[PDB]
């Protein structure tokens, strides 16, 4: 029989700054136990200040982006170039990806940007539609190992004040982005030890009320 | 997984010198439960008569739709349908859903009223034809009512003695079937008059 | 759904300093059997583009009449055809991706993994892989199938990087690239010796270099190798 | 009179004339079977100056062999390609080997037949000149509204086709073995320029196209470049 | 199922049995698997009953169709295509093997037809499941040019090859000729070895034996 | 199943046998395993019946409608006619047909349509359930065409060996010669083959 | 005016569209061999630039059919192609190859549908098909656009029908039989030429005719040169 | 599967239906009627598939008024039973089948007597004296078929049935949580609702 479907590794990260948004994951790419590709984005910008980018199956993900960096295109051709609210943008992907529910796209995708505020915004995709506001998602492969600590050190979970007993939790604190930075690629390095599908290198955007950044940082080719 | 063995039921007729018989059980239930004790599967068109075995749903559709079609006939034709005629019609019906089954196996019988010629026919769930001279045998104890008919049948039997024939050879091959019983009824065409009969059985 | 019948092995590629290069044997395997050794799978589009096509040789020619087919239509109606506006590898691949995917959308692939090669009016190199799932991706180095398990390792001791191309010449690039294609041999039940190599310099163009022979073989030791342990004499 | 199914008291599809009336009026088209393959040129009519030159193209290819030009009405004879185009595209994947021009022009005779059947569309309002090569050697056509074609030495229609008719006369008879190849092409720029002295008034741009396996190779090339310009002047110098 | 048929120096023939099976009970004890087509064109059919019947049904009711139209005559091949073309139509789901055989303007002719679309030509031709007992018959007795009369001696007697060593077949023998020049004649039961010997008892009942509930004289018409 | 075609001097001629099988069973083993579509073209059916029956009947209709209207046809005009049949249904087809056709100009062509629809001008082909040990004959036996009479032996022990170690692939062997004389209709009975 | 009848049942469409098919301007006979049949048609070329390879009122139609038609070459090559193929559907759907009579039937059967459906304005020509089929032999049917056929033992389409009829009456009166006594087929076309010449008080070179025969299942169309040697015969024998 | 009960006695007909909803484990609701009044005089109970049940009732529903008020005269048992028989002996051989089971009480007004129709999914339809769809029967036809009586009163009926319940409660398996009971006469339909009290 055909089997239709595959898996090409990937982590992405995204994390909401208090008035900024990061958009993170690396470039690897795979198949089996080979390489495919030392370099290979999956990272976007797609204009008004948002940025895009979905894990799991390369073809149904970079599809996706394409389908929708159109469906932008097209908002600005019918509303006179208004631009997109990133809650919108989720609103409308929510239905793209809905539209394939009975042979969905095999993949995780999020994206993250700015709302009618200056605040920064995450958004995290089901692989038909369910969308949830995140402030903070790690999706892929390592999920479960960059999840765990972010948990701690981005909420300080299951951390007190000391003295207190442990009556008193540790408040949280907005972070600058350099601080987020730090812990993010902190986060990746220990993913690439432990995790086979993971190494090479970093590509990260960052979202701020001027434009998109985007800087790399090699990971371990293990 | 066999859908004709899930209700019940059986239907033999045979053909006498200038006459006709068909009869049938009663019995109709979902398997080992039986239902009612009052569901007949012969009726007729005028002065043809059939006798349909197998899935209940589709027995009465069947008969609702040859009601249905003789009436058109005998209407624009200004004459009830025929025996032989209504045999090849019947035939063809079958086939037209020859991808989605009735599952049944009717059995037609009767007395053409110009030739004066007894007539019987048999056929499987697709409408292929079995002609006989002697007798026609469908539904769950097929297999037992062969044994009695080759026993029993004679070629040309006074009316009188075919129904004791024809009676015995359904109600005794009704025993050894565990899936039909619950009574039966006996029917005897002549030429003109026409002689419906219930009989005493056992009711296990 | 369906199944390959007649079967390319792989088809490697990699950059260099000015342009791009792509192998493949000229085998055609109906199974175990080779009921074809001499069999093109290297369709040059234009002058700046080759495409390596490695799966369904049913599939494969099906593609070839795409291209011709597409190419003629390029023409019709456009005087700068053959230098302002025809044809860059970029393209082709892109409208081939593009088939690839709507056909594994539609439960009904095409057997093939595919490379496409070249050089942009521009100057830049072109190198993308593509298969029948409607996957795709750029590298120093590239392998079909077979390929990338045995060939793309020796490919990455010349460029373990995007920060070698530039001090990649074209002869290093090409005996390299043909030490491969001896180890595919050496390795392989599905390889041929029989082959055709391709070459898209942006200097002097593309350079069809069909039909050659592995040579230089280690195969005198075998004589020294006797049983599997004991058997001695 | 005025529907285009209908037939005079004595057989007769109007339509169909005007049709051909509007074919006149348009400009010149013409084309030349010689040795091995043929040559085609038509009549762009610079209305001011603000035209590009080398610009807005009447010829067009099909296939990779087949030339093809018209005049009349302009939209019309642009879209009659199109269906020329896939039915050749159609054919060839289906036989492999490039559509025969005999067959060809049927296709189209066929296509421009229906528009004369009906009365809820409208007859096609262009003549067509083409042609192109294979393995039995190259032919040429042309193809009126009425759908009704054939095969000629040189043809011709649009405003002066007569000019070009008489013109095309005496070729046939001192060169009753077919032109050169290379002569064809600048004999064609001349044919031209004898035509154009209607629009005198007002100046234009010559256009042409060949095919031969000679010097084409089997294909259909655009005649422009220093061919090109010889081939002018060596008419105009026969233009006095 | 066992049937055959053999063409002679000026015709042919075709002969089947008369038992119908249905697992191991025999339905029909005389059944004519001998169909007409048209006058000079019939058919003999195995496997599955009802398709084989409808089907000639329906091709016979075109041809006739036909040459009505045409004006002409029935060839035979017209026949066989017309056959497997809608046979094949329908990749196998209509099992019906056939030996079509018949005689036009131009010949006598005689074919073979397999329930999916294949046709076969020879000199005789033997479809059923006794297809082997019969084969085997005609592949030691056959001869170039044999008359009405040997031929059909022959026909016969491979069909009672069948009849006998074969389970699925028995009864009568059914039979159909065909000349080049001559009419077609059905011959229903040229033979009748089997017969059942008279019985031992007389199993006649005496009169009342039966016990009886209830009785009247149902209606018909208005 | 046991089918080829060889082209030479002359053009080329294919044969086959005639043995047909169902499980252990003989069918026919009288088949005309080599049909005709045009009169200077004509095909060797291999694998599946019914399906290569039907499949020449339509394109034997394209060909003969074909010339109707675009005079007579080449042999590779002819090829590509099955690569599409044979193509589009690869699903619900099973056919190794291999053609072959002869035209004064190009000579006479091979081309071997397998399983799946790729297409193949070879000098000669072999397909059919016993081509698996002709591989060694053939291809060292094989000198660059022939004549008419020397080629017809290449066939007859090609054939020969195949039916002597392959029961589905028997019968009697039929050759058909395309040649600018024309049809040859040509036929090697047992006792001879076997003796060599 | 347009199609649906008249006071008096004509609907004229159907009547105008004949003065059309005999518009044209070319004359077509055709009578029987024995083993044979012919058509006569002429080949006027006007224009002295066009190529009368090109130039035909008879095509191709089978292996064994011809067709000649007195009527528009556009309106023509379509009634061509569609019967062309026909034939060619036939044969496939049915194991023999179509007779003559019988493609005249679909085909005035396709004629008449049009005319009485409305789906298309009806062609104006005059088909005559010819061949000789091994069930009737010599045959020649033909059809008008009023959508009807029938037989003839020799006909003509043309400006000038009657004449060449005539002719021909008269000539069968006296031969007494329905066709034309005679073995080999050069010299039954000679006959016709004759038939015709004499007929149209005109003289005929080796490219101002058209003609075809039809034998024993080998349908063939008279080229320039072949056509120019049965003048040669039929010039002293006269 | 559900309880189903339906019994025809002297000048009406009783209907005996079980109240819980079942979803995998937990009991949700326990207070539910399985029934549905088409006419003023015609009722029915029903048991089958989850979705396919409550569906399928309301449409037969609909079409039955529909029918009564454009006629303004209303349709007998007998006629309605076969109209339900038509639709799901259709249904059965639909893309997908409405999988449900059916007993249908009415007063035929012109013959001043009591019918009851007994229908299953497969379009399986009797005239029947008491009925009872699924496993439903097993545990009580005997009792029917021992102390039925064509001319029982409606409150003999009452009690039969009262009984086959509190059989059904004792050796089945399953808890129904109780029943609802209903009766179809001349009068029309009222709710015995007094069935928890008594
Ligand atoms: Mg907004
Ligand atoms: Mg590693
Ligand atoms: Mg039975
Ligand atoms: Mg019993
Ligand atoms: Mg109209
Ligand atoms: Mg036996
Ligand atoms: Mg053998």
């Amino acid at each position: 029989q055909f089997n239709p479907y595959g898996d090409n590794g990937g982590t992405i990260l995204g994390i909401a700054g208090e008035d900024f948004a990061v958009l993170a994951g690396d470039t690897r790419n795979i198949t089996d136990y080979s390489i495919n590709s030392r370099y290979e984005p999956k990272v976007f910008d797609c204009g008004d200040n948002i940025v895009m980018s979905a894990n799991g199956f390369a073809a149904d993900g970079d599809a996706l982006v394409k389908r929708f960096k159109n469906s932008v295109k097209w908002y600005h051709f019918d509303h006179n170039d208004k631009k997109l609210s990133i809650n919108s943008a989720a609103r409308n992907i929510q239905h793209l990806l809905y539209g394939k529910r009975f042979f969905p796209y095999y993949v995780h995708t999020i994206i993250a940007g700015l709302d009618e505020d200056g605040k920064g915004a995450v958004y995290s995709f089901d692989p038909v539609g369910s969308y949830e506001r995140e402030q903070c998602r790690a999706g892929g492969a390592a999920a479960s190992l960059i999840m765990p600590f972010l948990d701690n050190q981005v909420n300080f979970k299951n951390q007190y004040e000391p003295g207190t007993n442990g009556k008193v939790k540790k408040p949280l604190k907005y972070l600058s982005v350099e601080e987020v930075i730090k812990l993010v690629r902190d986060s990746f390095t220990s993913a690439t030890e432990r995790h086979i599908q993971v190494g090479d290198g970093l590509e990260i955007l960052i979202v701020t009320k001027d434009g998109v950044r985007k800087e790399f940082y090699e990971l371990k080719r293990d | 997984s066999d859908p004709s063995s899930i209700n019940g039921g059986i239907v033999v007729a045979m053909t006498g010198k200038d006459c006709v018989a068909i009869a049938c059980d009663l019995r109709l239930g979902s398997q080992s439960l039986g239902v009612s004790n009052k569901f007949e599967k012969i009726f007729h068109y005028g002065h043809v008569f059939l006798g349909i075995t197998g899935l209940a749903t589709d027995v009465t559709t069947l008969n609702e739709m040859f009601r249905y079609k003789t009436n058109l006939y005998k209407l624009k034709e200004e004459r009830a349908i025929e025996p032989e005629t209504f045999t090849q019609l019947v035939s063809s019906s079958l086939y037209e859903r020859r991808f989605g089954p009735y599952f049944v196996g009717p059995v037609v019988a009767g007395i053409n009223s110009k030739s004066g010629k007894p007539f019987i026919a048999g056929f499987d769930l697709i409408g292929c034809i079995d002609e006989a001279k002697d007798f026609i045998v469908s539904g769950t104890a097929s297999d037992q009512l062969f044994g009695m008919c080759e026993s029993l049948y004679e070629p040309n039997l006074e009316p009188e003695d075919l129904f004791e024939t024809i009676s015995q050879a359904l109600l005794n091959a009704a025993d050894r079937d565990a899936l039909s019983g619950w009574g039966a009824v006996v029917y005897i065409i002549k030429k003109d008059e026409v002689v419906k009969r219930y009989l005493k059985m056992r009711q296990d | 759904t369906q199944q390959p019948i007649v079967t390319g092995t792989s088809v490697i590629s990699m950059k260099y300093d000015n342009g791009v290069i792509i192998a493949a044997d000229n085998l055609g395997s109906y199974g175990s059997l080779l009921r074809f050794n001499g069999v093109e799978r290297l369709i040059p589009v234009g002058d700046n583009t080759v495409v390596g096509i490695s799966g369904d040789i049913s599939d494969m020619q099906h593609i070839e009449r795409l291209l011709k087919d597409l190419v003629t239509e390029n023409a019709y109606d456009n005087p700068l055809a053959d230098a302002e506006e025809a044809l860059e590898p970029s393209y082709i691949f892109e409208y081939l991706a593009t088939v690839m995917y709507q056909r594994r959308s539609k439960m009904n692939p095409l057997w093939n993994a595919i490379i496409v090669a070249g050089v942009q009016s521009n100057g830049d190199q072109f190198l993308r892989y593509v298969n029948l799932l409607g996957v795709t991706y750029s590298s120093p180095t590239l392998a079909t199938g077979f390929g990338a398990h045995m060939a793309n390792p020796l490919l990455r001791k010349v460029v373990d990087r995007e920060s070698d191309i530039p001090k990649t010449t074209v002869q290093v690039a090409e005996e390299a690239i043909v030490n491969a294609m001896r180890v595919l041999y050496y390795r392989d039940a599905r390889s041929s010796r029989n082959f055709s190599l391709a070459i898209i310099d942006k200097n002097t163009g593309l350079t069809f270099k069909k039909n050659l022979q592995v040579e230089n073989m280690k195969w005198d030791f075998a004589k020294d190798i006797k049983g599997y342990g004991t058997q001695k004499i | 009179d005025l529907s285009n199914s209908v037939f005079s008291p004595d057989g007769r599809n109007f339509q169909v004339e005007y049709a051909v009336k509007a074919v006149e009026n348009g400009t010149t088209s013409i084309g030349i079977k010689c040795n091995d393959g043929v040559v085609f040129a038509v009549e762009k009519l610079i209305t001011s100056k603000l035209l590009v030159p080398q610009k807005n193209v009447k010829i067009q290819v099909v296939d990779r062999h087949i030339g093809c030009v018209y005049s009349g009405l302009i939209p019309d004879g642009r879209h009659l390609v199109n269906r020329g185009r896939e039915e050749a595209a159609s054919f060839k994947k289906l036989y492999k080997t490039p559509i025969p021009i005999p067959a060809f022009a049927d296709r189209l005779g066929q296509y421009v037949q229906a528009h004369t059947l009906y009365n809820s569309v409208r007859p096609f309002g262009v003549s067509t000149i083409f042609g192109g090569v294979d393995k039995n050697g190259a032919h040429l056509y042309m193809l009126e509204p009425s759908g009704s074609y054939w095969g000629y030495k040189g043809a011709a229609t649009g405003k002066g086709r007569q000019s070009a008719k008489a013109e095309l006369e005496k070729l046939v008879d001192h060169h009753p073995e077919g032109l050169s190849a290379r002569e064809a092409v600048k004999q064609a720029a001349k044919i031209i320029y004898l035509a154009h002295e209607d629009n005198k008034e007002k100046d234009f741009e010559l256009e042409i196209s060949w095919c031969s396996l000679s010097e084409t190779n089997g294909l259909h090339k655009f005649v422009k470049g220093d061919l090109l310009q010889e081939a002018i002047d060596f008419a105009q110098k026969e233009i006095n | 199922t066992t049937i055959v048929g053999v063409k002679f120096n000026n015709g042919v023939v075709i002969a089947a049995d008369t038992r119908s099976t249905q697992g191991p009970i025999v339905a029909d004890k005389n059944c004519a698997k001998l169909h007409r087509i048209s006058p000079k064109i019939w058919c003999a059919g195995a496997g599955t009953a009802a398709d084989t019947e409808a089907v000639t049904q329906l091709i016979g009711s075109n041809i006739e169709l036909h040459s009505l139209y045409t004006s002409r005559e029935p060839r035979v091949v017209s026949a066989l295509q017309m056959l497997k073309q809608h046979l094949f139509k329908y990749q196998g789901h209509i099992g019906a093997y056939l030996i079509v055989a018949g005689v036009d303007p131009t010949g006598s002719h005689l074919f073979s037809i397999h329930a999916h679309g294949s046709t076969d030509v020879g000199y005789y031709l033997s479809l059923g499941s006794g297809s082997l007992a019969a084969m085997a018959v005609l592949e030691s007795h056959w001869k170039q040019d044999l008359t009405k009369e040997e031929a059909i001696k022959l026909a016969s007697d491979a069909i009672q090859a069948g009849i006998w060593n074969d389970l699925g077949s028995g009864s009568n023998v059914d039979v159909c000729v065909m000349e080049i020049g001559k009419d077609a004649e059905y011959l229903r039961n040229y033979l009748t070895p089997n017969v059942r010997e008279e019985k031992q008892k007389s199993y006649k009942f005496p009169r009342g034996t039966t016990a009886v509930l209830k009785e009247s004289i149902v209606n018909i018409c208005d | 199943t046991s089918i080829m075609a060889v082209t030479f001097k002359d053009g080329v001629i294919l044969g086959a046998d005639s043995r047909t099988t169902t499980g252990a069973y003989i069918a026919n083993r009288v088949t005309d395993k080599l049909t005709r579509v045009h009169d200077k073209i004509w095909c060797c059916r291999s694998g599946s019946a019914a399906d290569t029956q039907a499949i020449a009947d339509i394109v034997q209709y394209h060909l003969e409608l074909y010339t109707s209207q675009y005079g007579t046809p080449s042999t590779e005009t002819a090829a590509s006619v099955f690569k599409e049949l044979c193509y589009e249904n690869k699903d619900n087809l099973t056919a190794g047909i291999i053609v072959a056709g002869y035209d004064d100009k190009n000579k006479g062509e091979v081309y071997t349509i397998p399983l799946g629809g790729s297409v193949h001008k070879l000098p000669y082909a072999i397909a059919g359930s016993g081509s698996t040990f002709i591989y060694g004959y053939c291809d060292k036996n094989f000198r660059e065409n022939m004549s008419k009479e020397e080629t017809v032996d290449f066939i007859k022990h090609s054939l020969s060996q195949a039916i002597k170690w392959d029961g589905s692939s028997g019968g009697v062997i039929r050759m058909v010669v395309l040649t600018a004389a024309g049809v040859e209709r040509l036929i090697f009975y047992p006792d001879e083959y076997e003796q060599l | 005016h347009i199609t649906i009848f008249s006071p008096e049942g004509r609907l004229y469409q159907v009547e105008y569209a004949f003065k059309a098919t005999n518009q044209t301007n070319i004359n077509s006979l055709a009578v029987r061999g024995k083993d044979c049949t012919v058509v006569i048609s002429q080949k006027k070329v006007p224009d002295k630039l066009l190529d009368p390879t090109t130039v035909s009122y008879i095509f191709c139609i089978s292996r064994t059919i011809g067709m000649v038609v007195n009527g528009p070459i556009p309106d023509a090559r379509n009634a061509a192609l569609r019967a062309k193929a026909e034939a060619a559907e036939f044969r496939y759907k049915y194991g023999y190859d179509m007779p003559c009579d019988v493609l005249a039937k679909r085909m005035a059967n396709l004629s008449q549908i049009y005319t009485q459906r409305a789906y298309m304005r009806p062609l104006g020509v005059i088909l005559t098909f010819v061949s000789v089929d091994e069930e009737l032999g010599p045959s020649i049917y033909k059809t008008d656009p009023a959508g009807y056929y029938v037989g003839y033992k020799a006909t003509a389409t043309g400006p000038k029908q009657q004449e060449i009829t005539t002719n021909l009456e008269n000539h069968f009166k006296k031969s007494k039989i329905d066709h034309i006594n005679e073995e080999s087929w050069e010299k039954v076309v000679e006959f016709a030429i004759t038939h015709m010449i004499d007929a149209l008080g005109t003289e005929f070179s080796k490219n101002d005719l058209e003609v075809g025969v039809a034998t024993k299942d080998k349908f063939f169309t008279l080229s320039a040169e072949n056509i120019e040697e049965r003048l040669v015969a039929i010039a002293e024998q006269d | 599967m559900d309880i189903i009960l339906g019994i025809r006695v002297q000048d009406s007909v009783i209907l005996a239906s079980s109240k819980a909803v079942t979803r995998g484990i937990s009991v949700l609701k326990d207070s539910d009627d399985k029934t549905r009044q088409l006419s003023p005089h015609t009722l029915m109970s029903f048991a089958g598939e989850a979705g396919d049940t409550v569906q399928f009732a309301e449409y037969i529903q609909a079409n039955i008024q529909l029918y009564s008020i454009r006629e303004d005269y209303e349709l007998s048992p007998q006629a309605v039973s076969s109209f339900v028989r038509q639709e799901l002996a259709k249904s059965i051989r639909s893309r997908r089948p409405y999988q449900v089971n059916v007993l249908i009480g009415g007063y035929d007004k012109k013959k001043n007597k009591p019918e009851l129709y007994q229908i299953d999914y497969l379009g399986t339809k009797v005239e029947l004296p008491y009925g009872a769809h699924g496993y439903s029967g097993f545990y009580t036809f005997s009792l029917l078929d021992h102390h039925y009586r064509p001319d029982m009163t409606t409150e003999e009926g009452l009690d039969l049935l009262k009984l086959c319940v509190q059989e059904l409660e004792k050796r089945m398996p399953m808890d129904f949580k109780g029943v609802i009971v209903k009766i179809v006469d001349k009068d029309g339909i009222r709710q015995v609702d007094d069935f928890q009290a008594q």
